[PDB]
């Protein structure tokens, strides 16, 4: 059984499907998990995010860079920041942003719509939880959304570093056709269910080790629809039990090799490291940020 | 000559039986860490919880400057461990208690120092 496992992907043959869009209806839509004493949920499902990401090839380099948007909580404090400043490893540089202030363990914080937010530099994991709960309309057709989903889809096109890795949340309504497209140029992808929020119909969309090229062509209404079958037809026990075991938690410091290399440059010999977890190609300098004000 | 006082009105809210501020962020660790006071991960003990350290902080959380010409604070970015009985209030806590500069321990929960 999976309850002993921080969550469940979408298993590969799920993905091989040509499904309809339909309506999500999950079994398990009541219930709730029960957390440790004290713990919130934005804490273990980061956690179960982190432990899941602990079992694939992301690349660790020395100096790792780490975006995380859609960072803030209504309680104005950011709770999965914490998780993954615990999670990197220590001397991580992990910047943060959300639409409304809030106060962040970060190294640096954002505010403002992530549309202002612009980077010199590259990174080598971006983490978003942005959700507009205006899309959970369920009485009109439910499209390809844009919005924030256009901004993340550019920034990991300009700005993520090859052999880089993602985890961008959608749900039922909260999608994006081009995304999904995005996920056949990295090496491996899922859509992953954290076991301890297994009732929603979030998902983390994971593209692990970027390779700046479709390595597969995917139809991102067909995935969507698939990632739907795949949750409707496949109820996952509320679980919690992975967050009482946190001996193994720290990502591996692997120091994975950074290089810089230009686009004709890029050997089938370099994305087969780019697709093992073994290079990033991404220039060292300094990172800088900064948020576009808009004067009156 | 005016400066706003918020640890004196923190503490006074509190002795006038506030509730304390809410919603510190508690980490899922292991219990057998260090115990020391603020560190760079989570070092709960047996005996405390760990929390991210920014939201235990009275300046970041109410949005007011840190007391100190560098504005700096020593809890954002790190995690504070606090005794489990006191966790219901992770910023009083760390607001009336001092981190022994020798072992790193609180003075009075771990700090061994003088005995
Ligand atoms: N374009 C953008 N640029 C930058 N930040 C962005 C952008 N869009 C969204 N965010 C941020 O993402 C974080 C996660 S959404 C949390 C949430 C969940 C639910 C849920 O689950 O029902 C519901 C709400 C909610 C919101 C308003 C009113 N009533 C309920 C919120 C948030 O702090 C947002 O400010
Ligand atoms: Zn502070
Ligand atoms: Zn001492």
């Amino acid at each position: 059984s999976q309850a002993w496992q921080p969550g469940v992907a979408m298993p590969n043959l799920y993905k091989m499907q040509r499904m309809l869009l339909e309506k999500c209806d999950l079994q398990n839509y009541g219930d709730s998990a029960t957390l440790p004493k004290g713990i919130m949920m934005n804490v273990a499902k980061y956690t179960q995010l982190c432990q899941y990401l602990n079992t694939l090839t992301l690349a660790v380099p020395y100096n790792m860079r780490v975006i995380h948007f859609g960072a803030g909580s209504d309680k104005g404090v950011a709770p999965g920041t914490a998780v993954l400043r615990q999670w990197l490893p220590t001397g991580t540089l992990l910047v943060d942003s959300d639409l409304n202030d809030f106060v962040s363990d970060a190294d640096s914080t954002l505010i403002g719509d992530c549309a202002t937010v612009h980077t010199a530099n590259k990174w080598d994991l971006i983490i978003s939880d942005m959700y507009d709960p205006k899309t959970k309309n369920v009485t009109k057709e439910n499209d390809s959304k844009e919005g924030f989903f256009t901004y993340i889809c550019g920034f990991i096109q300009q700005k993520l570093a090859l052999g880089g890795s993602v985890a961008i949340k959608i749900t039922e309504h909260s999608w994006n056709a081009d995304l999904y497209k995005l996920m056949g140029h990295f090496a491996w992808w899922t859509a992953f269910v954290t076991n301890v929020n297994a009732s929603s119909s979030e998902a983390f969309l994971i593209g692990c080790n970027y390779l700046g090229k479709p390595r597969e062509q995917i139809d991102g209404y067909v995935m969507h629809a698939n990632y739907i079958f795949w949750r409707n037809t496949n109820p996952i026990q509320l679980s919690s039990y992975s967050l009482f075991d946190m001996s193994k938690f720290p990502l591996k410091l692997r120091g994975t090799a950074v290089m810089s290399l230009k686009e004709g440059q890029i050997n089938d010999m370099i994305l087969s490291l780019l697709s093992k977890g073994r290079l990033i190609i991404r220039e060292n300098n300094r990172v800088v940020i900064s948020s576009d004000v808009l004067v009156n | 000559a005016f400066a706003v006082d918020a640890a004196k009105a923190y503490k006074d809210y509190l002795a006038s039986g506030g509730q304390p501020i809410t919603n510190c962020v508690k980490m899922l660790c292991t219990h057998t860490g260090t115990g020391q006071a603020i560190t760079v991960t989570p070092e709960a003990n047996m005996d405390q919880e760990s929390f991210g350290g920014a939201s235990c902080c009275l300046y970041c959380r109410c949005h007011i400057d840190h007391p100190n010409p560098k504005g700096f604070c020593d809890l954002k970015g790190k995690y504070v461990q606090i005794p489990t009985t006191c966790a219901n209030d992770p910023v009083g806590f760390t607001l009336k208690n001092t981190v022994c500069t020798v072992c790193g321990m609180w003075k009075g929960y771990g700090c061994s120092c003088d005995q």
